[PDB]
This record gives C-alpha cells, sequence and structure tokens, in this order.
C-alpha cells in the first residue's frame, strides 16, 4: 500500500473530509488497535496502479524458439507405455467403490446419502478426472510421434 | 568405398554394388570391407545373407563445390515435405485449435 | 580466462532496464546505447542481475569513431559493491540488432575491467524476432586455419532465460496470457504442434538458401555448417528398415487404449443421463401438488 | 517344454530343436481386460438404479 502524510493539524481542524474528495479511499481492516489508530491519525491511503508500455508487455510475454524446438523432442517410448498401463490399473481400484456406491443409493434425503455411499470424495468425479488427464495426454503422444516421423523422412 | 556410399542416397551397399564400384571381384571386396570396419573407416554391420554392408556412420571427409550441390538437392526434398504437412494440418482442426 | 559460460540466465529486470534506458538517453537513428551488465560470473550459470547505461556516443559517418566514458565504470563499481556484493562488473549490453565488428574493439576496453571473457548481451530493442529477444556471445581467441592469423571471434552460447524467484512472482500476477507456449490444456498444446512444425519449416528453408549463397554470392565457406549437415544425412532414419515396423506396433497399442478410455467416458456421461431424469420425475409431482392445493385452499 | 524352462519345439518330421526364450506379451492388453470387466457389471447396476422411471 501507498501513503502520504496528513498533518496533526488536519485531525484537530476537521480537514479530513477535504482530504478524501475525488477518491474512492482504501481501508485496510486487518491490523488494528494501535497500529490502525496511528495509521488513521497519520496518513491517507490510495490505490496503486501499474502502468507499462506494450513493448514491455511483449518482452514479459516473450520466450524463445528453443521453446518449441524442445516441444518436438520425444521421450523414450517405454515410459509412455508405463503411463498408459498404469492409468488402467489406477482406475480399477476406484471403480469398485463407485460400483458399490450405485448399488442402491435411492434412499430419501440427500444429506444422509453423502455419508452412507461416500458421496464426499466423489468416486464419479475422481474417475472422470483420471480418465480425461491420461486421454488428452495420449492424443498429444500419438500425434507427436507421427508428426516427427513423417516430417523428417 | 567411402566416396561411393556417400553420394548415393542409400547408406547401405550390396557386395554386388561395391564390386562394380571398386572394379574388383566380390571375393576381394568382402575381405577389403572387413578391414574398413577395423580401421574405423566405416563402422557398421556385415550380413552375408542379405548380401549387404549397412553403414550407420560416414566419417568426415572434406566437402567440395560439387558435393555442396548434392546436399542442396536433398534439402530441397525435405523442404517440400514440411510444407505439404503443414498445409494439411492447418485445414484439419481449423475449427478448433483453441 | 574462464571458459565457464555454459548458460547465461537473464532476469526480466535487465530487459526492462535496457529498454527504458535506450529511450531515456534518446539514442535514435541507430545510435547505439552501450551499458554495463552486473551479476555473478566464473560459474556455469552466469546470473545476469542488472544493467545501467553508461554515457555513450556513436557516429554514423564512421563506426570507428565512438566515445565511451572510462570513469563512469569505475564510479559505479564501489556503489554496486555496497548495494549487493555478489554483483561484479561482467561486460556490456548492446542495443543491437546488428552484430558489428566495432564490438571486437569495445570488448577490448571491457576486457581491462573483467575477469572473464567480456559477455556480450545483445538485447534486441525492436523485438522483431519474438523468439530470441536475446543473443549471447563470448569473445574467444582461436587458431584460424588455412595459414591465417589468429582471430578473435564471437561463439554463440545459450542465452535462454530462467528468471529469479523474486522477479518471477510479480510477473506472473501481471500476465494471464497463454503466451508463446504454456503447455496448458489440450487446446494449448494442439496450437503448439502446428506452430512448432512451422518453426522448423522456417529454420529449414534458410539452410537451403545458405547453400546457394556459398556458390552464387561467394560467402567464405563456413565448413562448420557443412559438418552439422553431414551428421543430419547420416544419423537420418532410413526407410524400409524393420525399425519402422516396430513403430507401427507401438502406434497400434496407444490408438487402442484411446478407444478403451473413450468407452469409459461413455459410462460416466450415461450415469448423468439417468440422475437428471430421476430429479425431473420427483419435481413433476412437486409442481402438480402445488396446483391442487391452491384450489382446495381458495 | 510343459514345465517351462526352455519352451521350444521339436520336429518329428525332420530332426531339429528350435529354442525360443521369449517371455511374455503385453501387460497393456491384460489390464485392459480388467477395466472392461468391471464396466460390464457397472452398466447393468446403473440400469437397475434407473428403473424408477419405468
Amino acid at each position: 500500500d501507498a501513503f502520504r502524510l496528513i498533518d496533526t493539524g488536519a485531525l484537530i481542524n476537521n480537514l479530513e473530509p477535504r482530504q478524501t474528495t475525488s477518491n474512492t479511499g482504501l481501508l485496510n481492516k486487518a491490523n488494528i488497535q494501535a497500529l490502525i489508530h496511528g495509521l488513521n491519525r497519520h496518513y491517507y491511503s490510495l490505490n496503486i496502479d501499474y502502468h507499462k508500455t506494450a513493448k514491455e508487455t511483449k518482452m514479459l510475454m516473450n520466450l524463445h524458439k528453443e521453446q518449441w524446438q524442445s516441444g518436438l523432442k520425444m521421450y523414450d517410448y517405454e515410459e509412455k507405455e508405463e503411463s498408459n498401463l498404469a492409468a488402467t490399473k489406477s482406475m480399477v481400484k476406484i471403480a469398485e467403490q463407485y460400483s458399490k456406491r450405485i448399488e442402491e443409493e435411492k434412499e430419501l434425503t440427500e444429506e444422509e446419502l453423502k455419508t452412507r455411499y461416500v458421496g464426499r470424495q466423489d468416486p464419479k468425479k475422481h474417475l472422470s478426472e483420471t480418465a480425461d488427464e491420461t486421454l488428452e495426454n495420449n492424443i498429444v503422444s500419438v500425434l507427436t510421434a507421427g508428426v516427427n516421423s513423417v516430417a523428417i523422412k | 568405398l567411402i566416396e561411393t556410399v556417400f553420394v548415393k542416397n542409400i547408406r547401405m551397399l550390396s557386395f554386388e554394388d561395391i564390386s562394380k564400384a571398386t572394379h574388383l571381384p566380390k571375393d576381394n571386396v568382402e575381405h577389403l570391407v572387413m578391414r574398413a570396419i577395423s580401421l574405423g573407416l566405416l563402422k557398421g554391420s556385415i550380413d552375408q545373407v542379405n548380401e549387404l554392408v549397412t553403414i550407420s556412420w560416414v566419417q568426415p571427409r572434406i566437402i567440395s563445390g560439387d558435393q555442396i550441390t548434392k546436399m542442396k538437392d536433398r534439402l530441397v526434398e525435405w523442404n517440400d515435405q514440411v510444407e505439404k504437412l503443414g498445409k494439411k494440418m492447418e485445414a484439419r482442426g481449423q475449427s478448433i485449435w483453441v | 580466462m574462464s571458459l565457464q559460460h555454459e548458460k547465461v540466465t537473464i532476469a526480466p529486470l535487465v530487459l526492462l532496464s535496457a529498454l527504458d534506458h535506450y529511450e531515456r538517453t534518446q539514442t535514435k537513428e541507430n545510435k547505439r546505447c552501450v551499458g554495463v551488465i552486473l551479476g555473478d560470473a566464473n560459474s556455469s550459470t552466469i546470473r545476469v542481475t542488472n544493467s545501467f547505461a553508461l554515457p555513450f556516443e556513436e557516429d554514423e559517418k564512421n563506426s570507428d569513431v565512438w566515445f565511451l566514458d572510462h570513469n563512469y565504470i569505475e564510479n559505479m563499481n564501489e556503489m554496486c559493491k555496497k548495494i549487493n556484493a555478489k554483483e561484479k562488473l561482467i561486460g556490456w549490453y548492446h542495443s543491437g540488432p546488428k552484430l558489428r565488428a566495432s564490438d571486437l574493439k569495445i570488448n577490448e576496453l571491457f576486457k581491462k575491467y573483467t575477469q572473464n571473457n567480456p559477455l556480450l548481451l545483445i538485447v534486441d530493442v525492436k523485438q522483431q524476432g519474438v523468439g530470441l529477444p536475446t543473443d549471447a556471445y563470448v569473445a574467444i581467441e582461436q587458431v584460424k586455419d588455412d595459414g591465417t592469423s589468429t582471430e578473435k571471434t564471437f561463439l554463440h552460447l545459450p542465452c535462454t532465460i530462467e528468471a529469479e524467484e523474486a522477479e518471477e512472482i510479480g510477473v506472473e500476477h501481471l500476465l494471464r496470457d497463454v503466451r508463446d507456449q504454456a503447455a496448458g490444456g489440450l487446446s494449448i498444446r494442439l496450437t503448439n504442434q502446428l506452430k512448432s512444425l512451422k518453426g522448423l519449416q522456417s529454420k529449414l528453408k534458410d539452410v537451403v538458401e545458405y547453400l546457394d549463397k556459398v556458390i552464387n554470392k561467394e560467402l567464405p565457406i563456413n565448413h562448420t555448417i557443412l559438418g552439422k549437415l553431414q551428421d543430419v544425412f547420416n544419423l537420418l532414419p532410413n526407410l524400409g528398415t524393420p525399425d519402422d515396423d516396430e513403430i507401427d506396433v507401438e502406434n497400434h497399442d496407444r490408438i487402442n487404449i484411446s478407444n478403451n478410455l473413450q468407452k469409459a467416458l461413455t459410462v460416466k456421461t450415461n450415469d448423468e443421463l439417468m440422475v437428471i431424469y430421476i430429479s425431473n420425475l420427483v419435481r413433476s409431482i412437486i409442481a402438480f401438488d402445488d396446483l391442487i392445493e391452491n384450489k382446495i385452499q381458495n | 517344454i510343459l514345465d517351462k524352462i526352455f519352451y521350444g519345439v521339436l520336429d518329428q518330421g525332420n530332426g531339429w530343436l528350435y529354442v525360443y526364450e521369449t517371455p511374455n506379451q503385453d501387460a497393456t492388453y491384460d489390464s485392459a481386460l480388467e477395466l472392461v470387466g468391471q464396466l460390464n457389471k457397472v452398466v447393468d447396476q446403473l440400469f437397475e438404479k434407473a428403473s424408477v422411471l419405468y
């Protein structure tokens, strides 16, 4: 935060209202007691803005061409199998709790059901999440593998 | 042996091909090529059943004006390929990249 | 000197300083700004922390004629040592873009100050090359063959940015862009696959025209380039090889696994179909009962 | 061969022994059979659940 002196004089002579014209004011509620008393009786706070040119933005924004050169390099392909394999096993263990969950689950009152069939830590959610991660990844993996091969020869 | 394999696009030569290149019988060629591996002239594998010598390394030899042309020709082929791929994949997925 | 120079990491702060400084000294009409770069050195990572302009003049009429102020370099050293002592004088940035042979001559004055080969940090100010806004080059002295005199020349090294912790954290609050690359979701990297191919294609064509220029416009033959291209033809996969057959098997497996994942997502989407129906079924009864009860009450 | 320490083939129609020391095919397909296995039961269950509409 930014500050600027408000005199002792201002406080006595009821000149604080003059001081806050054409402003929206900024209060920092946190930190009180003393500290806050001093703050209120010493300075005035106002918003802080960050200005930059768009030549600066472009620099900030910039990376490199070796950024994309790396993005054409391919991992060892056994490790990729490892991940595809693993996901399938991963999802087996959570498909049992999901299987259990939907056996009945018709009983009246939602709040009760959340404890009974473990709707917290939702197995449906957790299954879709793992499937979807592995899936976007394996579309990039097959794509990259083919692109490199056709490109080069 | 080192000059011939380079200039052809293939980087495998039959004992049959080498025999004409070196203008010496295929009996002498098999003995000669083995030594090339020992020296480190060429390094690679000898298959007498497929009648090939497969190189995987071409040892630095000084390049000259002519040879520059042969390289230019191979890279021409390569540039046209990247272009064909890129035009193809732009049209495809056009709707949704982002 | 030290040959340790492997990477040059460049704070986002140095770049901001150099732009600002270029425009506040109002060096224009390819008037070069030359300023000092401070940081650590004689390390594998050179950590480039900061820069400050030095007084500087460059005359367009003849490029031999320039001023640089010796005393300013000196004054700054005791100030910068107090501020942060890990800083050392390490060389100079050039506004660039052009790589001059006036830089051999400027390097020799910086070579008096420095304990390393003078680091030349070409911070492009126009930012035309979006990628590579930085080139790094280190002065070497090496035996030039063909019975020619020893030459002092500029060998490229990785100028690639890494950033310090303190700088980085503020920068990240400012931006929210998907940048050149973030490797975000599927959408982001899918863009990347097209762009990256296009990167390569650009790179590749230039190598083709460089070879024409050797034999048409008589550049002195840079044999280094030719060496690299031999390694490209030789370590080039050969087609018809049974390795290619293996590749196809790996492809077959992953495309299958995609198919099984696609089906499992069907089971998830299908569950949502029923649950929403269940809810609708109860609600029909809730709304019917409103109507009958409003009639009875009235 | 039945025990399985060299697993190869004997030719009665000639007289050669071929040796194969090739252990085992894809884990990938195997674990994929398990995932499909669970899913078959699961859909029937859901369908059971989904019969309040009927």
